[PDB]
């Protein structure tokens, strides 16, 4: 089932990534995707969201990790947070790497991102191999 | 995307002008939202820019000071 | 779906006076790779059949599928994107299509008019009667 | 759209390069090609422009042939 | 009759300014003379005694000229 | 089945009734009655109707065999004949006998009707227990 | 309306002096009511306006009483 | 159809500020003997219950009928003909209803706002409101 | 349906017999009958019983019509009313008249009877075979 | 038994005269027996004791030379 | 009768000497009576005249006074 | 019920030491004209088989028969009026059984002991173990 | 088992004459970590409702569970054990109640009683009209 | 375990006093005797450790001695 | 009892730290919990007692949020 | 299917172990585990059992074998032979290791068991890898 | 034949030293056998004719074993 | 499906075995095998045979090739293509290595063949490996 | 093999005479000679080495020229 699937993919990525948090982002409504939640997380969160904040964010498409992912690739910044359900600036995260995952339908369906609270994280070589894996799995499961 | 551009703008305008001020935002205050601001066009389309972002702003407006959704 | 696909082109093929009407219909559900012809009135052109009315590929460069996605009505005298057919069919001087847009706000198909005469009544009333059809399919699923 | 666009590469190069020589296209015909080309992707997907032209191709070219589908 | 009235002005003045000069009157020709008025009307309701009379009378005239019915 | 019901029973009342001619008339579409139709007969039609023209006639519902049968009587004239099938006068009939049938849910769904060309009929106390007795039964078929 | 009138005063009357009585109304209630109602009727109908008043109280009465239905 | 008339109403509640609304459907079809709420908005007067919204006898006389009947939309201060009990239930200020006819043409039903409060908006409003939800009813079924 | 059957039924004998008061017994459990309901009647009740006592009346086996139906035979008094729902005499009544029915299992299940109020009542031959063709069809229905 | 009596005589009776003389002897072909004796004396019962006897008899050895039932 | 005598022997002495004296006869109280009655003896049998007699009628009465019946 | 009488009747024919046993139905319900055996444990008679078990015949005049109705169990040492065959069986020297009544209260069937040796437990004990199948049969059907 | 369940308290609640009284029901089979109201009779505690009988958690520390799977009934003034709410429902002067197993010989769940008064009948007369319901609940499944 | 503890009790007495002297033990014969035990337990289950430790093993002996079961 | 040790701590963890503050519990609400917490565990089971709890507890919340489960 | 999972993981833990014989115990009647059956075994059976022994042995609950793989472990011996269907000793097993296999309801049922008639054996955290392993395998078949 | 030749060692072997030795032979029983070995042999087919006859006859002989056939 | 599962595992066969041309051969009629098709092929053509002459080939099968697989053995030449859809030598062939598949039924379904026009081929050890592994693959699939 | 050997050698000699000159091989030009010779057979079998490899090339030949195949 999808919901196992994703906790599964989210603790081997987080664990793998050494991140500090690790989140997997979902949109609604399909194949329209105006709000994203965070369904499942790993570690501490940022100090600038909740538990009770983690759905039904608006996606500003026009955000360039939406763009990015839509072109092929992965997204990485030190400061540009799409999907974080916050408008404030978030300045204990250093940096973030997100991947897009597409369901079975080839729609572009979320994202597994991971953030560091920190400065130093493993390079982007070894964190494109983790995260192309787990979209690869997340993207057979619905 | 294959979205109808006309919805597309409203919705936009509703969510840009409206939804981002929900104090409480939720999968079902959004599902909500969507299910208003979709039945709203389908009924009677905008087709114009103009046409869609005022009406998508003032019928998100609204639908939030009817039901009394409280804003940010 | 499809009695309110032939119910509404009847009307549309009916008031607009046209020689071949079609409803064009896309698949996969929001990839639009192939359109097909589900309901027809008129006389079908010469260069498609009952046979070859399924499974077309969309070519998503023509200026029909990039002006409908503007929102916009497409007239052509010699481009039928959707034509189940590589060959040109010169017997048509008009095409009139407008799109509609699914339950879910998706871009799904078109409602099409075809003159193979010279003289066709003029675009705004042609704009009024694809609306009115495309609204009504539009709700219809 | 919000396509994955590898995957749209891959399947616009299969319909562009073998599908639109297919002898009877149809609804069946395309529905058993759509198949076949979303299993093969997701099976493996592909991750760049030109690779995923050409394992496009010809792996539309293999499913032709593999299925006595009759051509030009 | 629990008919709705709109539509039965509609359709009476279809009927008997035109539907009553069809020189071949069948079940056929009366179906489809009622399909197109139902679906006409339905599209775009008339909503007072003179536009229905006037619209049931002319749509039933363009139907009768643009399907070449032969009249009395 | 419907139609064997018809049949059956224009039959009886056709020899009962001792008529010239004898019909079943059904109206179209359902509850909405806009055309009429003789969906069988029984003896020499009238010189006005012919075989092609028994179909998709015109309901003027202001005809008062319309408005007599739904006050619940049957109805009869010597020259007003409602749904025959034919603008023209028809003098050739002298009697015209007609009652309502009224289909499983109720609804005025046709006549059951005798003519007579000449000027001798039975008496309408018998021609009402005839009609009646067939389309009670008619009204049963469907 | 285009209603069998015996059927209809016979039905109306059952309505009016008996299952508007009914303690709990709902579809399944009034649909049972009315199929029993309208069977009664087409296998004896009545044939005039007091005959078939009279007989639909009855009836619905009877029915009431078979079927344990509470009333008041 | 019923998936139709909770988003219809939805809307007609929305935009019309009522403080209850509802569809009402006839049955059995053509013959309008009973009277059910198949959608509701709002706080229920009352006088009825959620275990009381069906099978309720339709009095044809009363002047909301006829009122439809003859194509009009229909409003009173203080008679609910087809609201599911016998009580005069005064809590309601206004009603406003109008008719819907189904796809076969025949008068199916009702959409019907409330309000327990003294003031309302206008009834040129209203009618814009119930006739939009009316149509769009009208083709569902 | 066995409750239309029912009514039918009695209607039948009721103006066949011209009883002044008829009813249709039913007995409960089956196959056990602890219990009789007067479940249909016809003209006026007797003035010992009332619409809201006609259910669940016990059975008392020991009364001599019960036996007689199980032997076989239709029972007649002008003094015991062994079903009727009341511990009352009743002395209004003159004369009973009851036969039994049994149900397609072949148990019986109810009488169908008629009282008179009147000392003139028409002979037992004639109510015998009013009853026994009224039993017949109802212990065909159920 | 609370049994009608005059069916009981009659099934006794094809039972005690016919049925036991069944030479395959099992739960259809008592349920085939019985359905048949049943339908047979709802269709048009007997009234008194010997005419019961004398028919249940008489039916029960009509049923097995019918059926083709092997006795003995 | 082919009945259980001994349950018949105290459901017959739970009648005649309780259930008779209800105030309010109908189906539902019958049918409630017959329920308790059934499943008291089935859970633990009487076996003979005395202690049938003897049950059925102080089952019953403690139905009665529990359930707080009206008596004569 | 066919699986509560197969463990019922094992508990019996163990606990009764007997040579056979048998649970026997009655068909139809309420009617009782025919008898079955539905279950048996042990060594069947001679004079009976396996594809002879259903559809023997009722005589209610047998003893058996009304004992059972006067709620008491019944032996002998001649008269087996259940067992399907018409043949007396002189190898049987003693039958014990016992009715039992279905959740209707209605007789339903018996269950049987039978001794080909000239040697059995008291009936009091074999009552003990008759009764208590029979309570538990008579509640699952 | 439904039915023997409502028809069993129907008896235990009458006789007992207590104010409520209640069938649990564990699952899953043999993990028994949930409890469900499966039968109720008499008048529902006020911290307990219609909408909350069902999925209660089982606390296996709790005495009563301990208790009955020493095969012992158990009597509180204040310990609810199953009773599907978190609430102390003081309300309660007492309960009763006695295990059931199931066919295959598991503790399935209980037969309880309560009363909201401060006089109930001897705990020995309880202890009958428990054991006699357990024992037929136990083999209805 | 969650187990019956007087059936417990019953089913370790008769393993330990006979079922363990089986001579030839299989997957069959301890299915049967399972079978014999649960049964004669339910029927009428013991209520303390002495008469479940007693009627365990006289209930597994009498199985045993009746069933001709060979010990060891 | 006979289960698995490390999936019942697992299990009552959740239970006891997240299952029991679920706003409508239900057999269907258990259910789906139970049916969750069984796979997730047999797919990847602990092996002492504090990984179990802890393990169970963060399953149980991780389950809760992917299904937004209303919680307290 | 359940039988061909098992034998495959007892060939598995038999080669990998290097056990002199190995065997697959399974617990009847369900959740109850009174009697055990050697459904599988690898290797040379022990001198004290035989073919035609291998099923139905009473399972003795106090034996701490029991006991033990209840309280989450594995269990090893020099002498203590829970589920080997005899009752003599068995001296020509010089140690044995066990683990429990749960089911798919997480009720235990059998065990995975491998024997050494010699005095070397790979160490225990060798065995307890290859048993846990298999254990995880089989308890998901059935 | 056009036989897998490591199969049919396989399944010869399995069938001449244990399938001959089936106490009940029958359809099922035969169906059910070549479905084991079927399966087996595909999971890990044998390559080489000693190591597929002995792997057929142990194979065969633990599919008797674990399914508690009756041999000899 | 079969079909998939033919082309995914000519792939991996053509590229861990270097061969210039690799092919997938399948019989019909089932179980009889008059006739083999190329169903798939990964490389360079030979020039005797061509994509319209790639299906209904009659087979030979006194060629040795089809007995050797009957045998249980992989089949090699530099000279013999027995199931090469063309009768004409084709000398571009410097060496053939095959392996036969049977279908889940167990019967010879086709075959998976390397083909070289190079001297130089990687070692049969190597090549036994691949094409084992492959055609336990594909006898699973249909 | 496990073939009919008369009809093997029929076909075998059709094919060596006949099918292995057709310009044209594809799947479904085999499936007709199969489909062809099949039939032929089955309706009236060879039963001799000469008679079948006789009627097999005479059979196949006649299939050829009626069905005009092109030949090498």
């Amino acid at each position: 089932r999808f919901e196992s699937v994703a906790l599964e993919q989210l603790q081997i990525v987080h664990i793998s990534s050494e991140a500090d948090f690790s989140a997997v982002y979902s949109f609604r409504p399909k194949n329209l995707n105006y709000f994203v939640d965070i369904i499942a997380y790993e570690g501490k969160l940022p100090s600038t969201i909740s538990e009770k904040s983690l759905g039904g964010y608006p996606v500003d498409k026009t955000m360039d990790e939406y763009t990015v992912h839509l072109n092929g690739r992965h997204y990485y910044s030190n400061s540009k947070f799409a999907f974080l359900p916050t408008k404030k600036p978030t300045p204990e995260i250093n940096y973030m790497y997100s991947c897009p995952y597409f369901n079975l339908d080839n729609i572009y369906a979320g994202t597994i991102t991971m953030y560091w609270y920190r400065n130093d994280h493993i390079s982007n070589d070894r964190l494109e191999s983790i995260c192309a894996q787990a979209a690869r799995i997340l993207g057979r499961a619905k | 995307m294959n979205v109808d551009p006309h919805f597309d703008k409203f919705m936009e305008s509703g969510i840009r002008h409206v939804y981002m001020l929900f104090e409480n935002k939720s999968v079902e205050s959004s599902e909500q939202f969507y299910s208003f601001m979709r039945t709203t066009y389908k009924n009677d389309p905008c087709s114009s820019d103009f046409e869609c972002i005022e009406r998508g702003a003032e019928m998100a407006q609204s639908y939030a000071r009817i039901m009394n959704i409280k804003l940010e």
